[PDB]
C-alpha cells in the first residue's frame, strides 16, 4: 500500500488550490478517505471525509463548505479543492483511508501527508500533558479526557491512538481502546472506560519515542487530543 | 434511531454490496443455459468446434445477439446424478446421441438415459434438444445388416430415412409426457453451421412458447 | 339498498387490488418485467375504489353534491386521473406481451425493469395530464351536482373520448389478433382453446364495460344536455366495476399470483 | 490376495474397539446435556435483555 | 473362498459381541426425563439478497458472522446481529456446493462440481479478497470443506473419498478411502483430530485426520447419507438420511444411538446441526419446512416453518444463541 498526496506548496491568502492523493496497491473503491491534518507543531486536527461511492461527506465546522472534497475511483485518486485559505489553514495534510465493516481496523493506514503553508457542540477530547521524559525499559502511561462517554449503545468505546514518529506520519496502534492495529508490536496496549482513557507501553523501546495522539469516532466532527510527547 | 459514524458506515457498505448483487443478477437472466449431455462416444469434441470460438465444463459462445451457455457433463463420474438438480431452469438439454451408438447394447442404455432425464421433475417441463448431426458415417453401416444384431423391436426393411425414423418414432415412446415439453431433433449434416442455427431456432421457440404460458395463452 | 350492493363493490374492488399488490411486494418470485404492469393496474384500481367510487355513492344517496366545490373538483379529477390510469395500464400490458411474442430474444435486450418502470410512469403521468382542464377550463353550473366544465364541449370530449378509449381499443385487437395468430400457429405444431377464452374474456371484459361510457360521453356531448342523469351513473359504474373486475383477469391467469393467493 | 486383505485388515480394527455399549454411552449423553442445560439459549429462552437479536 | 468367509464371519461375529454386551436402548433409561415442551422459536432476522438457491452456509467462530453460497454464484458473509453484508465474493464457478469459515477468521473455502476447493484470504493489507489457494486433485464434484487450522483443510468428494491438504503447499497431506459411493458431508470434531464422513453408500465412517485410518464403519441407513453432525462433546454424531430418517450414533459403542423418524415425513433431510448443550437436534428437510427434534427422546419439539422451498443448510452458533437456515429461495432466517 503506497498513498502519495501532491498538491503541497506555498499559496498567498484568498486564493485556491487542491490536494490529490494518487493511490497505489489496494481497492481505492471499497476504502473511504479522510483528509487530517496537523498544523507546526501543535497537533491532528479532521478536514473532511468521503464515504464508499462518494456518498457521505462531512466537513470540519471550521471550513465547512469552504472545501470541497471529490473521490475518483476509477482512476485511483482521491482530490481535496480548497477554495478559500485563511493564515489558519496552514498545516501538513494527510491522506487517510478508513474501511468500515464489522471487524474492521478504520484508520490502519497514513499517507505520507503534504506540506500547506499560507503566508500572513462538538466532542472536545484532552490530554494531561505535552512531555514525559522516560528512558528504555520504563513502562509508561498515557492519558487523555474526553468530553462525552464514548461507549456506544453498540458496545464499542470509538477511541482511536495513533502515533507520530519524529519526521515520520502517524500510525495507528489502537482503533477501538482496546484492539492493537496491524504490523504494531503487541507491547502496547490500551485501557479505560467513560471519559478517562489511558494507554500503557510496556518494556519501551528506543523508536517508541513521538508524540502520540488519541482521537473519537464516536459522531463527526473528528477531534484529536491535545498531543503528549514521550522524550527521551 | 441515530446511528455511529462507523456502524452508519457499515450499512452504506451493505447496501454497495447489495445493489451489485441485484445488478449482477440482471446480467445472468439474459443467457441462455443450455445442458449438454452425451452417450458414451457419441462425439463430443465436433459439435462444440462448431460453436463460435476436471468436473464441470461451461462453454460460452454468443451467436446473433443471444450470449449461450453450455455446461459439458463429460468430466463428471459419478452418476449418482445428487448434482443435477443444480440444473433447474436450464432453456434445454442438448442431447446427443449418433447412429453409431451400437459399435461400441445401446438400446437399453440409451433409452434408460431418455427414460431419466423425461422423469426427473426438474426436466420433465424444459425441451430436450435431441441431435443427430453427421452424416458420413450413419448409411455405411445400416446396410450391414437388420436392426435385429440388438434391437429385437423391429425386424423389416432397413433403409437410411426410414430407419431414421424408427428410431424417432420410438424415442416419443421414451417421453412420458409430451404435454409440457417438446423434442426438437435434428438429422443434419455435420459439415457447417447447421448445428449452431437448429440450437438457436429451438432455443427461440421454447423462449416464445414460455412467454405465452406466462401470459396465460399457450 | 342500491348503496349497500354498492358499497359491497366498492369494499370489494379495494380488497382485491390490495391483495395483488400485497403478493408483488412478498413473494419476489413475482418481481419480473410482466407484473410491474399489474401492479401499476392494481394501484390504479385501487385510486378508483377508495377515492373515486365512495364519493360517487354518496352522491347517489343524498341526490347532491353536500361536500362542496373544492371536493367536487377533487372527486372528478381523482375519477378521470384513476380511470384513465387503469386504460392506460391495460394497454401497455398489452404491448408488452405482444413485443414479448414477436420479439422474443431482441426485446430480452430491452425488457429491463428499468424501462418497465419508465414505461409506468410515463403512462401514469399521461393519466394524471387530465387534471388541467378540470381545474382550469374556465381560465382557458347546479351548486347540488358535481360535473366538470366541459362535459357539453364537443370537439374536446370528441378528442379525449378518441384518445381514452377507442385508440387503445383499436389497437389492443390489433395486437392481442396478432398474439392469437401467433398462438394458433405455435399450437399448430385444445391448445388454442384456452388463449382463445382468455382473449375473449379480456377483449369483452374491456369493451362491454367501457364503450357504453364513452358512447354516452360522445352523445351528450353533442346533445347538449337532453339526455337524463341516471343514465350517466349506470355507464360510469359499468366503468368502476372493469377496475373491479380486472384483478379477476390478469394476475389470476399467472400459476405464482394463484399460489401466492393461495398461501395467504 | 491383497485387494480385499485390506478390507478385512480393517473390520479386523473393528473388532477390537473400545466397546462401551449403548447403555455404558447412554448415560453420558444425559449428564451432558443436563450440565449445560443452563448455557443453552434456545432450550432455555434468554431474557429479552441479554438476547442480541 | 477363504477371505470371504472370514470376512463373514468376522463382522457377524462382531456384531454379535456388540449385541451381546449391548444392554438397552437410550429412551428405556431417558423415559423418565422430562421434555422440553414446545420450542416455538421466532424469526429474527431474514437476511436476503442472494439470487438463486443457496447450498450451503457456515457460522463464525465469534457467533456473529456467517457465510452463504448460491448457485448465483456469489458468497456472501453477513453480519448475524444487523443483518449487513460484510463481504460478498465472486466464485470462479457457479456450482457451489459446500462452504466453510476458518476458526481463526482469517481466510473462506469454498467448493462444488468443479473439483476444485478454492479458498480465499478475508484480512488483505489491500482491502480486497483475493484467492490464497486452489486446492485441486479430486476426481470429483466437492463438499463439506472444514478448516482444521488456518493451514490445514479436510474435504469430501463424490470420488469416495476423503482428503487432508496442507493449504500452504497445496497438496494432498492425506486421503482416506474406502467409500464405494460419493461421499456428501464431513464434520471435524470438536478436538480436531478425528471427522466422520457419510457417503451415498447409505454407510459413514470415522477417520483419524492424523494416520489417515479408518477407524470406524457404521451403517444403518437404507439410502444415501445427505448430511452429518458431530455430537457437541465429540462422542457422538448424527447423520441425516434421504430416507426421511435422522439417525444419532455414538463413535464408542459401534451402534446407533436412536433414530429419529415420523410418518408425516417422506422426504430426506438435507442438513443436520445440534444445540449448544446436546438437546435440540435440528434437521431441515425437503418439505420446506426445518425441524426441531428433542435429541434424547426423538419429539418434534418445534418447528421453523419458513422458506418457500426445501431447507438445504442449518448451523446452530458457538454460543447457542441462534440457528441460521437457508433453503433454494435464496433467503436466510436467523431464528431464536
Ligand atoms: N370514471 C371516469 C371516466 C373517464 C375517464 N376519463 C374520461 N372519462
Amino acid at each position: 500500500v503506497q498513498l502519495v498526496e501532491s498538491g503541497g506548496g506555498l499559496v498567498q491568502p484568498g486564493g485556491s488550490r487542491k490536494l490529490s492523493c494518487s493511490a497505489s496497491g489496494f481497492a481505492f473503491s471499497s476504502f473511504g478517505m479522510h483528509w487530517v491534518r496537523q498544523a507546526p507543531e501543535k497537533g491532528l486536527e479532521w478536514v473532511a471525509y468521503i464515504s464508499s461511492g462518494s456518498g457521505t461527506i462531512y466537513y470540519a465546522d471550521t471550513v465547512k463548505g469552504r472545501f470541497t472534497i471529490s473521490r475518483d475511483d476509477p482512476k485511483n485518486t482521491l482530490f481535496l479543492q480548497m477554495t478559500s485559505l485563511r493564515s489558519e489553514d496552514t498545516a501538513m495534510y494527510y491522506c487517510v483511508r478508513s474501511i468500515y465493516y464489522y471487524g474492521s481496523s478504520p484508520f490502519d493506514f497514513w499517507g505520507q501527508g503534504t506540506t500547506l503553508t499560507v503566508s500572513s457542540s462538538d466532542i472536545v477530547m484532552t490530554q494531561a500533558t505535552s512531555s514525559v521524559p522516560v528512558t528504555p525499559g520504563e513502562s509508561v502511561s498515557i492519558s487523555c479526557r474526553s468530553s462525552k462517554s464514548l461507549l456506544h449503545s453498540n458496545g464499542n468505546t470509538y477511541l482511536y491512538w495513533f502515533l507520530q514518529r519524529p519526521g515520520q506520519s502517524p500510525q495507528l496502534l489502537i482503533y477501538r481502546m482496546s484492539n492493537l492495529a496491524s504490523g504494531v508490536p503487541d507491547r502496547f496496549s490500551g485501557s479505560g472506560s467513560g471519559t478517562a482513557f489511558t494507554l500503557t507501553i510496556s518494556r519501551l523501546e528506543a523508536e517508541d519515542v513521538g508524540v502520540y495522539y488519541c482521537m473519537q469516532h464516536l459522531e463527526y466532527p473528528l477531534t484529536f487530543g491535545a498531543g503528549t510527547k514521550l522524550e527521551l | 434511531c441515530t446511528l455511529s459514524a462507523e456502524d452508519k458506515a457499515a450499512v452504506e457498505r451493505s447496501k454497495m454490496i447489495d445493489r451489485n448483487l441485484r445488478e449482477d443478477g440482471e446480467k445472468a437472466a439474459r443467457e441462455v443455459k443450455l445442458l449438454l449431455l452425451g452417450a458414451g462416444e457419441s462425439g463430443k469434441s465436433t459439435i462444440v468446434k462448431q460453436m463460435k470460438i476436471t468436473g464441470i465444463v461451461e462453454t460460452h459462445f454468443t451467436f446473433k445477439d443471444l450470449h449461450f451457455k453450455m455446461f459439458d457433463v463429460g468430466g463428471q463420474r459419478s452418476e449418482r446424478k445428487k448434482w443435477i438438480h443444480c440444473f433447474e431452469g436450464v432453456t434445454a438439454i442438448i442431447f446427443c446421441v449418433a447412429l453409431s451408438d451400437y459399435d461400441l447394447n445401446r438400446m437399453h442404455e440409451s433409452m434408460k438415459l431418455f427414460d431419466s432425464i423425461c422423469n426427473n421433475k426438474w426436466f420433465t417441463d424444459t425441451s430436450i434438444i435431441l441431435f443427430l448431426n453427421k452424416k458420413d458415417l450413419f448409411e455405411e453401416k445400416i446396410k450391414k445388416s437388420p436392426l435385429t444384431i440388438c434391437y429385437p423391436e423391429y425386424a423389416g426393411s432397413n433403409t437410411y430415412e426410414e430407419a431414421a425414423a424408427y428410431i424417432q418414432c420410438q424415442f416419443e415412446d421414451l417421453n412420458k409426457r409430451k404435454d409440457t415439453k417438446e423434442i426438437y431433433t435434428h438429422f443434419t449434416c455435420a459439415t457447417d453451421t447447421k448445428n449452431v442455427q437448429f440450437v438457436f431456432d429451438a432455443v427461440t421457440d421454447v423462449i416464445i412458447k414460455n412467454n405465452l404460458k406466462d401470459c396465460g395463452l399457450f | 339498498p342500491l348503496v349497500v350492493v354498492l358499497s359491497t363493490i366498492c369494499l370489494v374492488t379495494v380488497g382485491l387490488n390490495l391483495l395483488v399488490l400485497y403478493a408483488v411486494r412478498s413473494e419476489r418470485k413475482l418481481h419480473t418485467v410482466g407484473n410491474l404492469y399489474i401492479v401499476s393496474l392494481s394501484v390504479a384500481d385501487l385510486i378508483v375504489g377508495a377515492v373515486v367510487m365512495p364519493m360517487n355513492i354518496l352522491y347517489l344517496l343524498m341526490s347532491k353534491w353536500s361536500l362542496g366545490r373544492p371536493l367536487c373538483l377533487f372527486w372528478l379529477s381523482m375519477d378521470y386521473v384513476a380511470s384513465t390510469a387503469s386504460i392506460f395500464s391495460v394497454f401497455i400490458l398489452c404491448i408488452d406481451r405482444y413485443r414479448s411474442v414477436q420479439q422474443p430474444l431482441r426485446y430480452l435486450k430491452y425488457r429491463t425493469k428499468t424501462r418497465a418502470s419508465a414505461t409506468i410512469l410515463g403512462a401514469w403521468f399521461l393519466s394524471f395530464l387530465w387534471v388541467i382542464p378540470i381545474l382550469g377550463w374556465n381560465h382557458f353550473r347546479r351548486e347540488d351536482k358535481c360535473e366538470t366544465d366541459f362535459y357539453d364541449v364537443t370537439w374536446f370530449k370528441v378528442m379525449t373520448a378518441i384518445i381514452n378509449f377507442y385508440l387503445p381499443t383499436l389497437l389492443m385487437l390489433w395486437f392481442y389478433a396478432k398474439i392469437y395468430k401467433a398462438v394458433r400457429q405455435h399450437c399448430q405444431h385444445n391448445r388454442e382453446r384456452k388463449a382463445a377464452k382468455q382473449l375473449g374474456f379480456i377483449m369483452a371484459a374491456f369493451i362491454l364495460c367501457w364503450i357504453p361510457y364513452f358512447i354516452f360521453f360522445m352523445v351528450i356531448a353533442f346533445c347538449k344536455n337532453c339526455c337524463n342523469e341516471h343514465l350517466h351513473m349506470f355507464t360510469i359504474w359499468l366503468g368502476y366495476i372493469n377496475s373491479t373486475l380486472n384483478p379477476l383477469i390478469y394476475p389470476l391467469c399467472n400459476e405464482n399470483f394463484k399460489k401466492t393467493f393461495k398461501r395467504i | 490376495i491383497a485387494q480385499a486383505r485390506k478390507l478385512v485388515e480393517q473390520l479386523k480394527m473393528e473388532a477390537n474397539i473400545d466397546r462401551i455399549k449403548v447403555s455404558k454411552a447412554a448415560a453420558d449423553l444425559m449428564a451432558y446435556c443436563e450440565a449445560h442445560a443452563k448455557e443453552d439459549p434456545l432450550l432455555t429462552p434468554v431474557p429479552a435483555s441479554e438476547n442480541p437479536f | 473362498d477363504q477371505l470371504r468367509q472370514e470376512a463373514e464371519q468376522l463382522k457377524n461375529q462382531i456384531r454379535d459381541a456388540r449385541k451381546a454386551c449391548a444392554d438397552a436402548t437410550l429412551s428405556q433409561i431417558t423415559n423418565n426425563i422430562d421434555p422440553v415442551g414446545r420450542i416455538q422459536m421466532r424469526t429474527r432476522r431474514t437476511l436476503r439478497g442472494h439470487l438463486a438457491k443457496i447450498y450451503a452456509m457456515h457460522w463464525g467462530t465469534d457467533s456473529r458472522l456467517l457465510v452463504s453460497a448460491s448457485q448465483d454464484g456469489k458468497l456472501i458473509i453477513w453480519d448475524s446481529y444487523t443483518t449487513n453484508k460484510v463481504h460478498a465474493i465472486p466464485l470462479r464457478s457457479s456450482w457451489v456446493m459446500t462452504c466453510a469459515y476458518a476458526p481463526s477468521g482469517n481466510y473462506v473455502a469454498c467448493g462444488g462440481l468443479d473439483n476444485i476447493c478454492s479458498i480465499y484470504n478475508l484480512k488483505t493489507r489491500e482491502g480486497n479478497v483475493r484467492v490464497s489457494r486452489e486446492l485441486a486433485g479430486h476426481t470429483g464434484y466437492l463438499s463439506c470443506c472444514r478448516f482444521l487450522d488456518d493451514n490445514q483443510i479436510v474435504t469430501s468428494s463424490g470420488d469416495t473419498t476423503c482428503a487432508l491438504w496442507d493449504i500452504e503447499t497445496g497438496q494432498q497431506t492425506t486421503t482416506f478411502t474406502g467409500h464405494t459411493g460419493d461421499v456428501m458431508s464431513l464434520s471435524l470434531a470438536p478436538d480436531t483430530r478425528l471427522f466422520v464422513s457419510g457417503a451415498c453408500d447409505a454407510s459413514a465412517k470415522l477417520w483419524d485426520v492424523r494416520e489417515g485410518m479408518c477407524r470406524q464403519t457404521f451403517t444403518g441407513h437404507e439410502s444415501d447419507i445427505n448430511a452429518i453432525c458431530f455430537f457437541p462433546n465429540g462422542n457422538a454424531f448424527a447423520t441425516g438420511s434421504d430416507d426421511a430418517t435422522c439417525r444419532l450414533f455414538d463413535l464408542r459403542a459401534d451402534q446407533e444411538l436412536m433414530t429419529y423418524s415420523h410418518d408425516n415425513i417422506i422426504c430426506g433431510i438435507t442438513s443436520v446441526s445440534f444445540s449448544k448443550s446436546g438437546r435440540l437436534l435440528l434437521a431441515g428437510y425437503d418439505d420446506f419446512n426445518c425441524n426441531v427434534w428433542d435429541a434424547l427422546k426423538a419429539d418434534r419439539a418445534g418447528v421453523l416453518a419458513g422458506h418457500d422451498n426445501r431447507v438445504s443448510c442449518l448451523g446452530v452458533t458457538d454460543d447457542g444463541m441462534a440457528v441460521a437456515t437457508g433453503s433454494w429461495d435464496s433467503f436466510l432466517k436467523i431464528w431464536n
